[PDB]
């Protein structure tokens, strides 16, 4: 389990919209159509989304380019 | 009964009217959870109507607090009973001594 | 009179008995106060409250 | 380099008991480090793990529900089921072995009023159940005692039998713990042979059901059988 | 009147984590029924919604496993009814404990100001993304430590922590052991031997 | 359901190199949590077979306290570095090695003379740093096989020999373990209410696989009770 979000805050500090970003990733994996990029501790797709934000390869631009990429490819 | 106590609860339990006491005590004849009867001694009696004193014990009954109340015999049988002796215990009472 | 009676009951006058752990079996440091007190059960049970 | 081997034979032969409930179990040899761990650990294995047989449930004709009371008894059915729960009996052949009893007379009924069956052990001949006031009072009931392991409350039994069950069956909890309490002695043994050896004696208060050597024996089989899985480890070869 | 409330009474778990809930099995699966139906749906152990309702009403043992699969990372927010400051509501990660009450972290109990005298407890279930994840990235008890009132981090390691650490750190003349050459691992062998 | 109990099987194991031991045992029946870690802790911790330094001899003043000598390090710290060394000894009970150094540099245990029946765990063990100039060191070290932890308070000290004032000899740690600990947690299986869960965290100095030492202690306990359960089980 993630100890503290302050690590992802060190990645990109916002804390205002991190609810919407991590809720958007955990929404993509929770509704279906997305796969976890992190080895699972048995934590659910939400904590997998927290570790995905901590990975550094998921952000606002990644959700915009990936979202428009799935919308254009679909 | 509380192993640490006062001794006022001895009078409180009998004076609270919860326990079943005995009037004109005597040699007990028949016992039961529903009823208790006592043969009254000839020391003090009324000349008319003769008879002996009968008691009807209340079974498990609902209270206003949704609790359980009942009275249980403290005597076996054939035991002499004086005036004012408690025959049965109410809820949270042991041998006429209050234990809640 | 409390320590006189409790001392007459063969118990240690200080009211403290050496106690061992039920889990690990090791002894707790220093004597420990134990006794028997009157407790109370109320209507606050969490089937009624909860 | 030392004595070597292990302190085998803990022993336990030549136990002595003052009464049927009390028990004294003497372990003469021990290692200097095995003194407290075997007694204090073995008593926890014995309380936490142990077979037992306690009164399961009672079915009586003259009582429709637990709160009702028959005419001519000085105690209610709650207290009667408590006194019946206080019984301690062991059985060999089968786990149930139902029993029944009836009497008409004046007085308290002895625990020996139960009809004698194939496997019956009564440790409490002086035990008292209910009472019979006077005139003609005849009690007849059938007690069923099922073998158990731990403490089975009546809620689990009404949960398992909650699908179907007749009315009038009196369900009570079962402790299934024949051993009430365990004590021992930590004193060291002085043997005019060699170095130092520790001994431990157990004063054990039970219900008078299972022998002390059988209790310590079964506890040892539970501990060692529990270590049988620890002798081997999964993966971890190179 | 809100929704989805256990209305429990506080108990104190010493163990597990500063943020976690000794949510009980009885309070569980009562408010988790939608997640259990959707769980049996996506997983496919049931057939129809009515069949899943039968599986839940029959109190099957299989429902407990997937129920645990849901409960672990599905947080629960907690508050005392006489609420004062922002930290009154905090998100914990529930784990089942046998009982009718909720085991609560005592260091957090001082943050709630709640007492064990029997004061009531309001237990609410958050709803999906914004609630669970907002309370996960914001309202967690370890994520919020500093109190915007005094300004210092509010933690009360009082009672047996102050007494226990007091008895831990102290000196005595003579007694036993004198000095010791062992340094780092002296507590295991020295203390426990 | 019947008189028999549950048999746990560990699916997980955790370790960091040779110095960390992390074991998880679940499920365990109620009451079995503290017995396992209590017996393994108090037995495995106190008594294990091993090897340790019984004495050390340093050139110059034969007394314990000494000054100068150009050792760059306090003699108690040299003895600490010597006690922080694990030695593998064959069937012989006692064996004596020596230490002699020259030049400029650190002093590594790998430079100690090599014996066929004596094995060193690490070449990186540092007894002392570079001494000034040459200052050839002469040390005669003797090691024995004990079971226990040799206390410094009570010893014979050979009456009127290398006895010095008090103390005497060199502390010796037989059991090759550093730290032992265990935790009891709640574990549920199906309809079971509460079950024990054992957590074994043991740091080991080396030369022995920690889990292999665990099953060793299992063989000492089961070896002590084996003749007690011998008449209990027919086979």
């Amino acid at each position: 389990a993630r100890v503290t979000v302050q690590d992802a805050v060190e990645k990109i500090g916002n804390r205002f919209d991190l609810v919407l970003v991590a809720a958007r990733r955990a929404r993509q994996m929770q509704v279906g159509g997305k796969d976890p990029l992190v080895p699972e501790e048995n934590d659910k797709t939400t904590v997998i989304a927290l570790r995905e934000i901590e990975e550094g390869l998921i952000n606002n631009q990644i959700l915009d380019v990936r979202e428009r990429q799935e919308q254009q490819e679909q | 009964k509380p192993l640490v106590g006062t001794g006022m609860e001895r009078a409180v339990a009998v004076d609270s009217g919860v326990t079943a006491v005995a009037k004109r005590g005597g040699v007990v004849q028949y016992v039961d959870a529903s009823r208790i009867v006592i043969k009254v001694n000839e020391d003090e009696m009324y000349p008319g109507e003769a008879g002996i004193d009968i008691y009807n014990l209340t079974k498990y009954t609902r209270s206003n607090q949704n609790t359980c109340i009942n009275q249980m015999p403290c005597v076996s049988l054939g035991e002499p009973v004086e005036r004012g002796d408690v025959l049965a215990d109410g809820p949270s009472t042991d041998l006429g001594e209050l234990a809640l | 009179e409390i320590k006189e009676l409790l001392k007459l009951g063969d118990l240690p006058t200080s009211g403290q008995i050496r106690l061992y752990d039920g889990r690990t079996g090791e002894q707790f440091e220093r004597p420990v106060t134990v006794g028997y007190m009157y407790m109370l059960k109320l209507n606050h049970l969490v089937d009624d409250k909860m | 380099q030392g004595s070597v081997t292990e302190f085998l034979k803990p022993r336990l032969v030549d136990i002595e008991q003052v009464s049927s409930t009390h028990a004294k179990v003497t372990l003469e040899p021990l290692e200097r480090g095995f003194g407290h761990t075997l007694g204090n650990a073995l008593r926890r294995i014995l309380l936490s793990s142990m077979p037992g047989c306690a009164v399961t449930e009672v079915e009586i004709d003259g009582v429709l529900h637990e709160y009702s009371t028959k005419e001519g008894v000085q105690e209610d059915i709650l207290e009667i089921l408590l006194n019946l729960k206080g019984l301690a009996v062991r059985v060999q052949g089968k786990d149930e072995v139902i029993l029944t009893l009836n009497k008409s007379g004046i007085g308290p009924v002895t625990a020996a009023d139960i009809t004698h069956d194939g496997d019956v052990e009564i440790v409490k001949p002086q035990h008292v159940i209910c009472h019979l006031t006077d005139e003609n009072a005849s009690i007849s009931m059938r007690i069923k005692v099922q073998r158990g392991r731990g403490y089975v409350p009546a809620s689990t039994r009404i949960h398992s039998e909650e699908d179907e069950r007749p009315i009038g069956r009196l369900l009570v909890d079962a402790c299934y713990s024949p051993v009430e309490r365990i004590a021992y002695n930590v004193e060291a043994a002085r043997v005019e042979q060699r170095t130092d050896l520790d001994k431990l004696v157990i004063e054990m208060e039970t219900n008078g059901t299972i022998d002390p050597e059988e209790a310590i024996r079964r506890a040892a089989t539970i501990l060692a059988e529990q270590l049988e899985a620890f002798v081997d480890l999964r993966d971890v070869r190179q | 009147r809100v929704d989805y409330s256990g209305r429990s009474v506080i108990t104190v778990g010493p163990y597990l984590r500063l943020h976690q809930c000794g949510l009980p099995k009885k309070m569980a699966l009562e408010l988790f029924k939608p997640f259990i139906y959707g769980k049996l749906e996506l997983r496919g152990l049931a057939t129809t919604i009515k069949a899943a309702k039968k599986m839940v009403e029959r109190e099957e043992a299989v429902v407990w496993d997937i129920l645990d699969e849901v409960i672990r990372e599905h947080p629960v927010l907690l508050n005392r009814a006489p609420t004062l400051h922002r930290l009154g509501i905090q998100a914990f990660e529930p784990v089942l404990i046998e009982g009718k009450a909720i085991q609560l972290h005592p260091l957090v109990c001082a943050a709630y100001n709640a007492d064990f005298d029997g004061d009531q407890m309001a237990v609410h279930v958050p709803l999906t993304l914004e609630a669970q994840l907002e309370a996960r990235a914001l309202m967690m008890s370890t994520n919020n430590i500093l109190s915007p009132a005094n300004g210092e981090p509010i933690i009360v390691p009082s009672q047996d922590v102050v007494l226990g650490l007091y008895y831990m750190t102290r000196d005595c003349v003579n007694a036993k052991g004198e000095g010791m050459v062992l340094t780092g691992p002296k507590e295991a062998e020295r203390l426990y031997r």
